[PDB]
């Protein structure tokens, strides 16, 4: 829709980092929320990154596109099969030193 | 009838009979047969429609040793709009051929409102030929046929799947058949086309098309012609 | 569309390892804090593909 104008990021550090730089994702100062939040393996835990990405996909309607790690979305398998609405979507970008995994991708596993 | 078999037979001309109304003709026999204590047959209609019909419409076609011919343009008219019709039927099984003017076309106005796709004469091979017509009629007849059957199948598609996603073979056919129902079908009451000015207004239908689509075309009359 | 992001991907995490090594630090940290608002948006075109 067009309410929804923003590109989450729940990647790694260095690329949350590289999504910040670009612009992509900011903290809303009214909302209080950051469209954009670094999160790790290490970081938080399993739970912690699916309900922030569930929030995303949900709560949080100005997200469009949502960028995630691969080793972030192995954990969170379940909610990225379960996330089938096409609206935000879903892009299933690698965290660093982890190439991507074609199989592991959700948009991939419907061919 | 009578005076068609005099004429071609006893005086050797081509005459062409054109009946009107055999559905008024049908209506005329049921008024007959219930004159009588014939109980109605299908629809109706006497149960030897089937015969009296025979009987009218062949009564034409050439002979041996006279150098004549009857020609039959019966005109049916369809009750509702059906071929199920006892008198469409019968008139389909002795005929040999069916030329249908369509409520569609009459409502656009075009003039006459005849569509080709319903239409045929099972006996064009052998009139549409070289030392008759042109040598190009029956290639071209089937060509134009075939673009037109393409045609609505492209009008009906459009409204779809949307006018830019049709293919080249789509949007060239969906102006040759513009062209063709509002310029080839769509004649003048009182605008005499002979055959040969009708093939030519059919080519230039058809060269909107590149030589490569025309497949239905023999290669030497396309190659000659276009 | 996949094979792209992967190359692009790869270049740009090696472009950010590199820039983070010339400033000895990590921008994350400043990035998060510069965080007020979002120079980047998308807004969707409903394109008309076929039907």
């Amino acid at each position: 829709a067009e309410k929804r104008t923003l590109i989450a990021v729940i990647a790694d550090e260095d690329t949350t980092t590289g999504l910040l730089l670009a612009g992509i994702g900011q903290i809303t100062p009214e909302t209080q929320e950051k469209n954009f939040f670094v999160y790790q393996e290490g970081k938080t835990t399993k739970e912690e990154i699916t309900d922030k990405f569930n929030h995303f996909t949900e709560e949080r309607d100005d997200i469009a596109i949502l960028l995630i790690n691969q080793h972030i979305a192995e954990n969170i398998r379940a909610r990225v099969d379960s996330f089938t609405n096409a609206f935000p979507a879903i892009l299933e970008i690698p965290s660093k030193d982890h190439p991507y995994d074609p199989e592991k991708d959700s948009v991939l596993k419907r061919v | 009838l009578t005076t068609a078999e005099y004429l071609a037979y006893q005086t050797e001309r081509h005459v062409l009979t054109i009946l009107t109304d055999m559905s008024s003709y049908a209506d005329a026999l049921r008024e007959v047969s219930a004159a009588r204590e014939e109980v109605p047959g299908r629809r109706g209609y006497p149960g030897y429609m089937y015969t009296d019909l025979s009987t009218i419409y062949e009564r034409a076609g050439r002979v041996e040793g006279r150098n004549g011919s009857i020609t039959q343009i019966p005109i049916l008219t369809m009750p509702n709009d059906d071929i199920t019709h006892p008198i469409p039927d019968l008139t389909g099984y002795i005929t040999e051929g069916q030329i249908f003017v369509d409520r569609q076309l009459h409502n656009k106005g075009i003039y006459p409102p005849i569509n080709v796709l319903p239409s045929l004469s099972r006996l064009m091979k052998s009139a549409i030929g070289e030392g008759m017509t042109r040598k190009d009629h029956g290639d071209v007849s089937n060509q134009l046929y075939a673009k037109y059957a393409i045609g609505k199948d492209a009008a009906a598609m459009k409204a779809v799947v949307g006018e830019e996603a049709l293919s080249i073979e789509d949007k060239l056919s969906l102006e040759f058949l513009e062209k063709f129902e509002k310029t080839f079908i769509t004649q003048g009451a009182y605008e005499d086309r002979t055959v040969f000015e009708s093939l030519d207004q059919a080519w230039s239908l058809l060269r909107i098309y590149p030589k490569e689509m025309l497949n239905r075309i023999s290669p030497k009359i396309l190659d000659e012609f276009y | 569309a996949k094979q792209k992001m992967g190359r692009v991907m790869q270049t740009a995490a090696f472009s950010l390892a590199e820039v983070s090594y010339a400033t000895g630090e990590n921008i994350g940290y400043q990035v998060q804090e510069s965080v007020s608002t979002a120079r980047f948006k998308v807004r969707a075109r409903q394109e008309n593909v076929s039907g």
